[PDB]
């Protein structure tokens, strides 16, 4: 038997709606929740922020600011990790980083922001993850 | 020549980005002939070659995309000058139109093109209408 | 996928192996006022409307 | 699509004496023949100049719709055109397409050498803005209003 699979991503754009002003957020993730972001936060923090969750637990994610209101929205890319057959059985499985899963939503909450009318942290997928694995039978 | 050298959100914060002077219609200056000796009808007069000029221009998308905005009003009055007003114009109106589409028993069929009425409608501007036929019914 | 590359080369010269190994043709059409629609003109989606109106 | 498909004969009456049999009984699958295309008509209204208030009627040749409202939905211009008796229970589908963006431009007038303006839209309006804003700072200032977004 061989096997081949195809990582596609996990993409989530955050935004901060009702443009705000001063004060900070947090992110919630499977119910592991981030130490709390500014309003004006570079990606580089926000990817740290990020990457201390006990269910990411590595710098395996990456974000870049569209810059629309500071930073604002963030781009969050899965797997991405910037700012031998039998090894399973010897407890060094080769799999490393998250990438390639289909990441549930992450959840937003305004935390302490305040600014403009009917602030909300907002949060969509660009780009839902999948690996597919293809199972070939040989010999 | 008055204009040169020899994050969106910055402006609540007081870290403004719109340094330096230059595209502005600055008043012209005068020159005074004092402690000035050694000629005859002596003076330093001063002309414009060339006006400064800003037009901001304003482009409403995504959210309000669709939407026919009202016109932007300004107020000079925080402005510090000899005789200040402020220009605004619509370039482009915005909209979206009803699209209407012919069906079922009138599927393939050749229909009036429709007329608006508009004597009831009030405020706005040259409150008017339009009617486009993208297909002949066929 | 492919190279395209230069130094100071013309257009053509620059395409001709490129359009050759791809089986690419340029084509070009110049537009006539009152005749031809406008050349970036075309029709989307259900109901077959534009893709930008005006 | 439902469609007709034909076999049709072009046998070879003619063989060589060495020629191949299969040619004498040769038929053609024809293509696949479809019913009547039908075009649906479609047409745009459009209402300009921004009205506030009061309504329009439509004619459909020689009927009127009952009045419809400056601010009414497609499913409200839809239950107008229906009740119109050149039109029945489905005959008449309607939606909204096709955005154009407001574009408007602003411009200062006189030695303005230093303070701040303000811009109003609708009746919201912004922090001052300053003498010698750039691009990014007039859309903060817009961007900072209660009906405008960030993206917008």
């Amino acid at each position: 038997v061989r096997v081949k699979s195809t990582k596609i991503n996990e993409v989530q754009v955050v935004e901060l709606v009702g443009e705000p002003t001063s004060g900070s957020f947090t992110l919630t993730l499977d119910g592991q929740t981030t130490a709390p972001i500014a309003y004006n936060a570079t990606p580089a923090t926000v990817a740290a922020r990020i990457a201390d969750l006990p269910n990411i637990d590595g710098n395996y994610v990456k974000v870049e600011g569209l810059n629309e209101w500071f930073h604002s929205p963030y781009r969050i890319t899965f797997g991405e990790a910037q700012s031998f057959i039998g090894g399973l059985f010897g407890g060094n499985a080769s799999g490393k980083g998250v990438g390639g899963i289909d990441i549930d939503e992450m959840t937003g909450d305004v935390g302490t922001l305040s600014g403009g009318a009917g602030l909300d942290v907002q949060v969509t997928t660009e780009q839902d993850g999948d690996r597919l694995y293809v199972v070939s039978f040989q010999r | 020549t008055f204009g040169e050298a020899q994050f969106i959100g910055g402006l609540f914060g007081g870290n403004a980005s719109g340094k330096g002077v230059g595209g502005i219609d600055i008043d012209e200056m005068t020159g005074d002939v004092g402690t000035l000796s050694g000629g005859a009808g002596l003076d330093v007069q001063v002309t414009t070659e060339q006006d400064g000029d800003r037009l901001y221009v304003v482009s409403f998308q995504r959210a309000a995309g669709g939407l026919n905005l009202p016109q932007l009003v300004g107020n000079a009055s925080g402005l510090e000058g000899d005789d200040l007003s402020i220009e605004t114009a619509t370039n482009v109106d915005g909209g979206r139109p009803y699209v209407v589409r012919f069906t079922d028993d009138l599927q393939g069929v050749d229909v009036p093109t429709m007329t608006v009425d508009t004597d009831d409608l009030t405020g706005g501007y040259e409150v008017g209408s339009r009617v486009v036929v993208l297909r002949e019914g066929y | 996928l492919t190279i395209v590359f230069s130094r100071f080369k013309s257009f053509h010269d620059t395409a001709k192996n490129v359009l050759a190994d791809s089986q690419l043709t340029i084509v070009c059409r110049r537009y006539f006022h009152g005749e031809d629609p406008h050349p970036f003109a075309e029709l989307s989606g259900e109901l077959g409307l534009p893709l930008i109106e005006g | 699509s439902p469609a007709t498909l034909w076999t049709v004969p072009d046998y070879k009456l003619d063989l060589d004496e060495d020629e191949d049999p299969s040619l004498g009984t040769r038929r053609i699958r024809m293509p696949g023949q479809i019913g009547g295309l039908r075009v649906e008509e479609v047409q745009q209204i459009y209402i300009d100049g921004r009205p506030t208030g009061g309504t329009f009627k439509i004619g459909y040749g020689d009927e009127w719709t009952e009045p419809i409202a400056y601010n009414a939905s497609p499913n409200d211009v839809r239950a107008a055109l229906i009740a119109l008796e050149g039109i029945s229970a489905n005959d008449v589908e309607v939606s909204l397409g096709g955005a154009t963006n407001e574009v408007q431009t602003v411009r200062l007038k006189g030695g303005a050498l230093g303070g701040t303006f303000t811009l109003s839209l609708g009746s919201e309006t912004t922090v001052g803005i300053p003498f010698n804003a750039s691009d990014a700072d007039l859309q903060g200032a817009l961007v900072g209003l209660d009906s405008i977004g960030s993206a917008d």
